[PDB]
């Protein structure tokens, strides 16, 4: 779950760098240094309960858009 | 394989079994739930004491 | 994940040999090896730490000295091992220290 | 009739509870720092007195 | 007077003007050492001066144990050829002259006493806490360990000019009080 | 005396090593394997930036590339050292002397530099 | 210029659930807790080797010009205090040694002393240095030897 | 009152029981250290005057008149300290005469 | 007998002692103390500064700026305004 809040704070190192993409998991976990296993499983479900309360916006499909107010 | 299934199945028995004959015990003088706090409490321990690992490797 | 220390040794390297050959014919799978090495590593710790009740000595010169995340690597120069069963000599000797 | 004696009593009992609250409160400070506090710096000599 | 007093340490700070990896100098230089539980900086001995510099993160060094001047300039700068044999941009830059520490004998006992009550402006003298006599010198800004035995070390000086100054001041007081 | 108790440290990594093989769901045949193979393998320059102006300020680095020579493993309760010399409180660990290997338990150590 | 309430009667003093006297009083700066403090420790310590009062206003005087001169205010208090009180015995010609000073207080030696340097430093004054005989007073009481005894003692020593 | 009820005041006194909170944060198996202390056997000297030397000196009552000197003698009480650290030891210091 | 005069009080030296052993707390690298600080939020929500201090065994300034780049403090009816170790 320290590793879910991580990824939470690589994610918006991600929005820092302008790029942001629709994503997944997988490839973050990738790019972190971690891997894809049953764990992933555990932690996803983990995910699931942040989507439910993901102020730092993480929805399934295209998605990662946080800002609540977001123009350049 | 079907067999090694057939024995997971059996592993996840004995486990309920392990947990809930004793979720007994200690009601008489939660045990999986007891488990899974003492796993947490690991974690934070096993990386601290892990990454040393790293640099140790690397020193020597 | 552990003090890893006797892994460049004798006893270490003849280990990651035989998991090498059996990674080699598949027996074993690295993490098996992994795992296999650190379970040495605490049971040789263990075993130096508890079975071992010898007094040793030495003395020689010093030629060099490391010290980095609680790793010393001493070289020293005609190091003279005194025991009071034995004595060897020993022209050049790196000794790695750890705590 | 209370004479000397019984009235000394009276206010060293009072005296001598205020120097063992005195060395509980100066202890408890060290010990919760983890000092091993020294007695004879503990006890107020000029409490009694 | 006929008497000089020769240098035991001089401590200079020289600056490399780049920025270091305290981990990686420890693990790639010969004789440097790196306790950052103990001390922030990296200890590392030379030999051939008899040395020992203190690296720190920010390029700045301290250099002390040398008995000269150019000793010490020489030190510093093997020092920082080290460092930049280990891939740094070091540099020397503001190489200066912190401290100084000098030694001498007057070959004869010395009164502690009266000379703590003649120049007691100047004078500090603790048998409890230090057997030697601590005299502030004002003129040349040096601090002076008299000792009964006739051993007297200066301290505090940034050239050796102000180590001689400071002798050659204090030595006739001092034969005012021979015992 | 020294492969006396090179036995013994195989009992215990065995023993060691039984519970993560029953963990990893490996047969324990790798075991009997492994310990087969293990022993058959044991048995005026106003302008100073630069410098350049000094050369061969340095020793040979290759001793520690090599680690041929005799090298010894060990833990350190205490190491002090007084402006000349080294003093060494190396507490149980392992020695490799000319192939032989040396255990102890209490090092003490005097160097000069 | 304070002053301070009681409990008064027992009334309307205490309200809803024993208000008290409204509050706790809550007086005073710390420009003057911290001397008060000081002073306290002085008392203490003094007493603990039965130093007479004249010692202990010579301490405090000392220990309030220090304070306000504050060239010591990175010194922790209790070290300001002991060196205070080392160079008051000193000056009134009673000297005591500095493990006799770190005997009642919690202060070590090594810090008194240098408490003591900077003290003397900062106020500019001087003590005159002890003698051989300025102990022997105490330490042949408390050995208990006899008055012939400490004139040896004190002859031979001079 | 000197004899007998110093005596029984000091006795009737209980005992200070002394721990520290939970310090550390560790485990915490009653780990932080208990410390007793026990006062008793208390001692009176006769009356003693203290000179600004320092040194003990017995009070005659009339100089006690002259020099507006207070009449009073030393109070000494025998305190025990004991440790219990859970380390499966317990040391009792005695402190002689305090 | 009764305050004699000794150099430095015994429970001072051994506390002195047990500080030099074990040092000043090193400042780690940045990626270490995040993933210890996250496995410490783990678990549990809510964690004090002191205890993390305790838990992260970096310095207090280091740590501040580590957690106040990521972390937030919230004032709460707990006892106190602390720091929360969700990011968001």
């Amino acid at each position: 779950f320290g590793v879910l809040a991580k990824i939470v704070n690589y994610m918006k190192t991600r929005h820092q760098r302008g790029d942001t993409h629709p994503l997944t998991l997988d490839e973050i976990l990738d790019e972190t240094q971690h891997l894809d296993i049953g764990l992933k499983q555990k932690q996803w479900l983990m995910t699931e309960a942040l989507v439910n309360n993901p102020k730092i916006e993480v929805i399934d499909g295209k998605y990662a858009f946080k800002p609540k107010y977001n123009v350049r | 394989a079907q067999l090694k299934f057939f024995e997971q199945l059996d592993q996840i028995e004995k486990q309920r079994k392990d947990e809930q004959e004793r979720e007994i015990l200690m009601r008489a003088a939660q045990l999986r739930l007891k488990q899974k706090a003492k796993e947490m409490q690991q974690q934070e321990l096993a990386q601290m004491r892990q990454r040393d690992a790293n640099l140790t490797a690397l020193a020597a | 994940m552990a003090y890893q220390l006797y892994r460049n040794t004798t006893l270490g390297n003849s280990l990651q040999e035989s998991l090498d050959e059996l990674i080699q014919s598949q027996q074993i799978t690295p993490q098996l090896a992994l795992q296999v090495l650190l379970q040495f590593d605490k049971a040789i710790n263990a075993a130096l730490a508890q079975r071992v009740r010898n007094r040793v000595n030495f003395r020689g010169s010093l030629n060099t000295y490391r010290f980095c995340d609680n790793v010393w690597t001493f070289v020293l120069n005609d190091v003279e091992f005194r025991e009071v069963t034995e004595l060897i000599k020993v022209d050049k000797v790196k000794i790695v220290a750890c705590d | 009739l209370d004479l000397a004696g019984p009235l000394l009593a009276f206010l060293f009992r009072g005296m001598f509870k205020n120097l063992l609250k005195e060395v509980r409160i100066y202890a408890q400070k060290f010990i919760d720092r983890g000092k091993d506090f020294n007695l004879e710096l503990a006890i107020k000599t000029r409490i009694i007195s | 007077s006929g008497i000089v007093p020769q240098l035991q340490n001089i401590v200079s700070t020289v600056n490399l003007g780049c920025k270091l990896d305290l981990k990686t100098i420890a693990l790639r230089a010969r004789n440097a050492e790196y306790n950052p539980k103990r001390f922030a900086a990296v200890i590392m001995r030379i030999r051939e001066p008899r040395t020992t510099a203190l690296i720190f993160s920010s390029g700045k060094m301290v250099c002390t144990g040398a008995k000269s001047e150019e000793q010490s300039r020489l030190a510093a700068r093997k020092y920082a050829r080290v460092v930049q044999k280990l891939g740094f941009p070091a540099k020397f830059l503001d190489f200066k002259i912190q401290n100084m520490v000098g030694s001498c004998d007057v070959k004869f006992p010395i009164r502690l006493e009266g000379l703590v009550l003649t120049h007691q402006q100047f004078s500090s003298y603790e048998p409890e806490l230090f057997p030697g006599l601590i005299y502030r010198m004002i003129k040349p800004r040096i601090v002076l360990l008299i000792f009964v035995s006739g051993k007297v070390v200066l301290t505090g000086a940034k050239v050796r000019a102000e180590i001689y100054e400071a002798f050659e001041n204090i030595y006739p007081i001092l034969k005012g009080f021979r015992k | 005396t020294v492969p006396k108790l090179y036995r013994s440290v195989i009992e215990d990594v065995i023993n060691d090593v039984r519970d993560i093989f029953l963990d990893d769901g490996v047969d324990e045949q790798v075991l009997m394997e492994l310990k087969t193979l293990w022993e058959n393998k044991l048995m005026g320059q106003v302008e100073e930036e630069p410098l350049n102006s000094e050369d061969d300020v340095s020793d040979e680095e290759g001793q520690e590339l090599f680690d041929t020579e005799n090298v010894v493993v060990c833990q350190y309760d205490k190491i002090h050292r007084s402006k000349n010399k080294w003093k060494f409180h190396l507490k149980d660990g392992i020695m490799n002397l000319n192939g032989r290997d040396y255990i102890f338990s209490k090092a003490i150590g005097d160097a000069e530099w | 210029l304070s002053t301070m309430i009681g409990k008064g009667t027992g009334a309307a003093s205490f309200d809803e659930f024993g208000n008290s006297k409204y509050q706790n009083r809550r007086t005073m700066s710390s420009s003057d807790r911290a001397m008060m403090n000081a002073f306290k420790e002085i008392t203490t310590m003094a007493d603990r080797i039965n130093l007479p009062r004249n010692i202990v206003d010579r301490t405090n005087n000392l220990f309030k010009q220090v304070y306000e001169q504050k060239s010591l205010k990175g010194r922790a208090n209790d070290a300001i205090a002991s060196a205070c009180l080392y160079i008051a015995c000193r000056q009134e010609g009673v000297p005591r040694t500095f493990k006799e000073i770190c005997a009642v207080s919690r202060i070590s030696k090594k810090e008194i002393g240098r408490c003591f340097k900077l003290i003397l430093k900062a106020l500019e004054t001087s003590v005159d240095l002890i003698t051989t005989g300025d102990f022997m007073s105490r330490f042949c009481s408390n050995l208990c030897l006899p008055k012939q005894v400490q004139m040896a003692a004190t002859h031979i020593a001079r | 009152f000197i004899q007998m009820s110093v005596q029984r005041i000091v006795e009737d006194a209980p005992p200070i029981d002394l721990q520290a909170e939970a310090q550390h944060a560790s485990g915490e198996v009653e780990e932080p250290p208990r410390y007793l202390l026990k006062f008793e056997q208390i001692y009176l000297s006769k009356p003693t005057h203290w000179e600004r030397d320092g040194a003990p000196s017995p009070m005659m009552p009339n100089e006690a008149r002259l020099r507006n000197l207070t009449y009073s003698a030393p109070l000494y009480v025998d305190i025990t300290k004991t440790v219990i650290k859970e380390g499966e030891e317990q040391l009792q210091t005695q402190h002689q005469k305090t | 007998t009764n305050y004699k005069p000794v150099a430095n009080h015994q429970y001072n030296i051994e506390y002195e002692r047990k500080k030099k052993e074990d040092g000043k707390r090193a400042r780690a690298d940045k990626q270490h103390v995040l993933d210890m600080l996250f496995s410490a939020f783990e678990k549990h929500q809510y964690y004090n500064l002191k205890d993390l201090v305790d838990i992260t065994k970096q310095p207090v300034v280091y740590l501040k700026e580590i957690l106040k780049e990521i972390g937030v403090q919230n004032v709460k009816g707990i006892h106190k305004n602390t720091w929360e170790l969700k990011p968001e």
